[PDB]
């Protein structure tokens, strides 16, 4: 669920720039960036709305931080 | 060096030759008298040490570096008064209440359930042969000179698998264990074996059951051979034995079927001394070209006062497993003499038939053939174990 | 086979107990001996072969005790336990304690080491085991 | 190397070659016949079809053996897809013993029908004809689509000149996320 | 460990044996038997069972084979002549054998399995429906002698065992296929005999004789080692113990 969460809060972010999240994320490819999206899209057509309208700041050291973080909370809960 | 240690938890020991093994025990113990064969002195009650005091206190001071006086007092303090909880009169078959023994609070309660009218008997315990053998050689003595055991000679503790084999249990295996001394040459156990292939029959005899060969197995074949340490020890010693080792080479050297290159040698080439055994270890010896034994080395020690000094007796068997006499299902219950192919009377082929059984079911008075069937003689391991 | 059924714990606390009293006399252990009467352990209905393998495991299991990497007063204790073993027993012919080839000379350095150490009980308990012949001198325990 | 008596391979598994390529050939052409080979690798279906010869060719003892045991014999290497082939097959063998009278009435299964391949064989043109008036297609169509193509609704409409303007704003980013954007990747 | 068990050597690869070596093919030539051949199985209910499922499915097989086989045949010649009324004649006779077909399958299995001494496919039946885990003359002996149903499995009546006993010491004990045909009761020569020896005075002896004494006495000396006996192995020399 996180791993989703995340990648919604990155399109919030920064849009549909699969490059980027995809450089950002630890492991994930394009390839499977545009899976993601195709799988996603059809029950959350109205948050990727909300993710565009919402322009969220995209702070590089912020969000960096706020991705070890949550990702190495994740792995030691999971 | 020739230093035993195990290779697995009691299980099986290196390897080693038991000749050095032999020699290096004698170093340890020769000049001491420990190793003899004679009868030393016993310890004592305090109330009769006067008389042994004489022999034992200097030897005691001289072995200890002590004092006579010190000898004595520790002589004294040391008697089995201190320890004889129990006095020479009390018989064992009762358990002494006068106890804290957990171990005798156990067997407390393994006697208390065998009392009842159902229960109280003076039955076999788990098993008779060990006592009985033991009670029939331990610390005799040979009616000959040339029958005696040398001093400090190797007894070897070997186990013997029987042929036939459970095939469904794994933990405890059919075998005979005999002792044999390190000079005894392996011809002797071969001769010793007492082992039912040697008594093997056959041969068609439906039409003339009388007819039965003449001829036992081990008067038509008389091949055998030991493996250790990758070299076979066959017997050559008469015209009807043959190298069954040589097939075995031959086959098992043209492909990697798992084992490395063998040596052949005669039987009489190698004494016991000369072998370079694993103890616990399987090994193999087999005669009449099929009938394979596993040999477990399961001891070696040297000569004990107390044990069988009788060579007669020798190889000594101590141990030995049982199997169930072949019972002949036509009345199943007394054993078979014959065994019957293709019958026209048997319900099941194999059938197998007693002497009485077989001769008035598949003749008439005169002994003429009745019906259809192939006959055999059979001869029962489960009888000549 | 192992060990009888009891026999390890009624021996574990036997040697428990000569290790607590901080003593290596012979008194004490014969003391500890005869007051818990472990010398009735060898009767009690059993025949002449349960004796036999019983005389026979029992000193196997108390020499296990005797050996390294046991402490001085442990050590000791075990041998008495030897010797309280092989001297209260009921078989005939006696049963030897099994001492293996590694064992025997690393026992007689003990031997020498309880002379050295003025502990004379010891020593002239192992002596009177040796006089009486207790060891079989096998490759194993 | 089935075929010769070599120390490596038991003299159990050794066969007469010719009586191996027509049993294998006759279940080639049935596996042709009955749609397995269309659009589909042929190896691994003549793997199946090998081994299943192999097997019905000795049920006593070989029908014990996996076809992981007969590539390593073989020293072949087997296709991963063959293991589903030779199911599909097997699967065919089923559908085909179902009109015979004694195979229909002694109630066979995947294992047992390898043993009767011989007389499935022998009279496969009438079984083959009236087991297609029940033919073979992928199974992964093949459970009962009940809707085939749907046609999607109408929507060539493209309005007049901009159903919608607010997209664009939607679509482009303000100061602060372009100052951000800048140093996200510096 | 147990790795070791005979054969004590064994191949890593194929798990073969070495080949015969010529003592164990003079050993064969001379028909000297081996104790493996001893080991004998059980026969359970499931096995029974399974040989019932397997002689009627022989049965079934060889009834409907030559009706099928004819099916098929007049179909292949009607699907290959043009000739309308050969056409006709080829038709009824694949409805005629369509006909017998049904009336085979709808035969009762009693029926299929037939007569005790019909012949059957046993050595078809041995090393296919059984993979050869017994042999056909084994199968064929159980079956004929014990399994079929015409077997007299009822348990013995006590005037079925009195007249046993009287007619069997007229023929002397002996030749029991004619003292089981003459009982008049289906058994068979085993079965009586086997009755008979389990309530024999003569074989299962409450007294004693002079050289059954001697020579018992004769192996307990030799094999005695104490207080231990060879009690039931000595049965093998003496006869009429158990
Ligand atoms: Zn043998
Ligand atoms: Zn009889």
């Amino acid at each position: 669920n996180k791993e989703t969460d995340m990648f919604f809060l990155a399109i919030s972010m920064v849009g549909t720039d699969f490059s980027m999240i995809g450089q950002l994320f630890p492991h994930r490819a394009r390839i499977e960036i545009k899976n993601k999206f195709k799988r996603e899209e059809k029950t959350n057509g109205w948050r990727i709305d909300k993710a565009f309208q919402e322009k969220r700041p995209f702070d590089f050291d912020f969000f960096a931080h706020l991705l070890q973080k949550v990702l190495a909370e994740e792995e030691k809960r999971k | 060096c020739n230093f035993p240690e195990y290779e697995l938890p009691e299980l099986n020991t290196r390897a080693f030759h038991v000749g050095a093994f032999g020699e290096l025990w004698r170093g340890r113990l020769r000049g001491a008298g420990d190793l003899s064969l004679r009868e030393p002195p016993a310890s004592a009650l305090p109330g009769s040490q006067a008389a042994d005091s004489d022999r034992e206190d200097a030897a005691v001071a001289r072995d200890l570096d002590c004092s006579l006086e010190a000898a004595a007092e520790l002589r004294a303090v040391c008697g089995l008064d201190k320890l004889k909880c129990l006095e020479d009169g009390e018989d064992p078959e009762v358990i002494p209440e006068n106890t804290d023994l957990v171990t005798l609070g156990v067997r407390k309660r393994f006697l208390e359930h065998r009392e009842e009218t159902i229960t109280i008997d003076r039955a076999c315990r788990q098993e008779t042969f060990v006592y009985e053998m033991e009670s029939h050689a331990i610390g005799k003595k040979p009616e000959n000179s040339a029958d005696m055991i040398e001093e400090g000679e190797l007894i070897l503790s070997v186990n013997i698998l029987y042929p036939v084999i459970f095939h469904k249990h794994k933990e405890h295996k059919p075998y005979q264990t005999m002792l044999v001394l390190g000079s005894q040459k392996l011809t002797q156990l071969r001769d010793s074996i007492r082992c039912v292939s040697d008594l093997q029959i056959g041969g068609e005899f439906s039409n003339t059951p009388d007819q039965a060969p003449e001829h036992i197995s081990k008067d038509l074949y008389k091949s055998a051979f030991f493996y250790f340490e990758g070299t076979f020890y066959n017997d050559k010693r008469y015209p009807e034995c043959r190298d069954l080792s040589r097939t075995i080479i031959e086959w098992s050297e043209s492909h990697d079927r798992g084992y490395g290159k063998f040596q052949t040698a005669r039987m009489e080439d190698f004494t016991f001394n000369d072998l370079c055994i694993k103890l616990g270890f399987p090994y193999l010896y087999c005669h009449q070209g099929d009938c394979e034994h596993v040999i477990v080395i399961t001891d070696i020690r040297l000569v004990h006062h107390d044990d069988c000094l009788d060579r007669t007796l020798y190889p000594l068997l101590i141990k030995k497993h049982w199997l169930w006499t072949r019972k002949c299902f036509v009345c199943k219950m007394y054993t078979a003499r014959w065994v019957t192919n293709n019958d026209s009377f048997a319900p099941e082929d194999p059938c197998f038939f007693c002497d009485v059984c077989f001769r008035m079911l598949h003749y008439d008075s005169e002994g003429n053939k009745l019906g259809e069937f192939l006959a055999y003689p059979y001869v029962d391991p489960g009888t000549f174990n | 086979m192992g060990t009888p059924p009891g026999l390890q714990t009624d021996c574990e606390a036997l040697l428990s107990r000569f290790q607590e009293t901080d003593s290596v006399r012979f008194e004490d252990f014969t003391e500890l001996w005869r007051n818990m009467k472990f010398g009735t352990i060898f009767c009690g209905r059993m025949r002449n072969l349960e004796k036999n393998m019983f005389t026979k495991e029992a000193l196997a299991l108390a020499w296990r005790y005797f050996l390294p990497p046991y402490t001085f007063q442990i050590r000791v204790g075990a041998l008495y336990l030897l010797y309280g073993l092989y001297n209260t027993q009921l078989c005939q012919p006696k049963q030897k304690i099994r001492v293996a080839l590694k064992d025997w000379d690393e026992v007689l350095k003990f031997q020498q080491d309880l002379v050295n150490a003025q502990h004379f009980d010891a020593a002239y308990i192992f002596r009177k085991l040796r006089l009486d012949r207790a060891f079989h001198f096998t490759a194993m325990p | 190397k089935l075929f010769q008596a070599s120390p490596s391979v038991p003299a159990k598994y050794v066969e007469d070659k010719e009586k191996m390529l027509s049993r294998t050939m006759q279940l080639v052409e049935l596996a042709n016949e009955t749609w397995l080979v269309t659009g589909r690798h042929p190896l691994p279906v003549i793997t199946a079809a090998t081994f299943l010869a192999w097997q019905s060719l000795q049920p006593a003892d070989r029908l014990s053996c996996s076809l992981a045991r007969f590539c390593k014999l073989a020293n072949v290497d087997l296709p991963y897809p063959a293991s589903s082939r030779l199911q599909e097959l097997l699967a065919v063998l089923l559908r085909m013993a179902e009109q015979l009278a004694w195979l229909r009435v002694l109630r066979l299964d995947k294992r047992s029908v390898v043993k009767h391949i011989g007389d499935l064989l022998q009279h496969r043109q009438s079984l083959v004809r009236s087991a297609f008036r029940d033919l073979l297609l992928p199974p992964c169509m093949l459970k009962s689509p009940k809707r085939i193509c749907p046609v999607p609704p109408v929507s060539t409409v493209t309005g007049d000149e901009n159903i919608s303007d607010s997209e664009i704003e939607q679509y482009l980013r303000t100061p602060q996320e372009v100052r951000d954007f800048q140093r996200a990747q510096a | 460990m147990g790795h070791f068990m005979k054969p004590y050597f064994k191949d890593k690869v194929t798990g073969v044996g070495p080949p015969a070596n010529e003592d164990t093919r003079e050993k064969a030539a001379q028909g000297i038997k081996a104790f493996e051949e001893l080991l004998v199985t059980k026969w359970k209910n499931w096995e029974k069972a399974l040989l019932r499922k397997s002689v009627v499915s022989d049965r079934l097989q060889r009834l409907l084979q030559p009706k099928l086989l004819k099916l098929e045949y007049l179909h292949q010649k009607q699907s290959k002549v043009s000739s309308e009324l050969e056409r006709q004649a080829l038709e009824k006779q694949g409805r005629e054998a369509e006909k017998e077909i049904q009336d085979i399958n709808q035969l009762p299995e009693e029926a299929l399995l037939g007569n005790r001494l019909d012949s059957h496919d046993w050595e078809k039946i041995s090393n296919i429906n059984f993979e050869g885990s017994r042999s056909a003359e084994e199968i064929r002996k159980f079956w004929q002698n014990s399994e079929h149903p015409s077997i007299n499995k009822q348990e013995w009546s006590r005037e079925e065992e009195e007249r046993l006993q009287a007619i069997a010491a007229a023929h002397g004990h002996l030749e029991w296929q004619k003292i089981a045909e003459e009982l008049g009761t289906s058994r068979s020569a085993f079965q009586c005999l086997q009755k008979f020896q389990q309530h024999n005075k003569a074989l299962k002896r409450k007294e004693w004789t002079e050289e059954e004494d001697r020579m018992l006495t004769q192996l307990v000396q030799e094999m005695r080692v104490g207080s231990h006996i060879p009690y039931r192995r000595i049965v093998y020399y003496m006869e009429g113990r158990d």
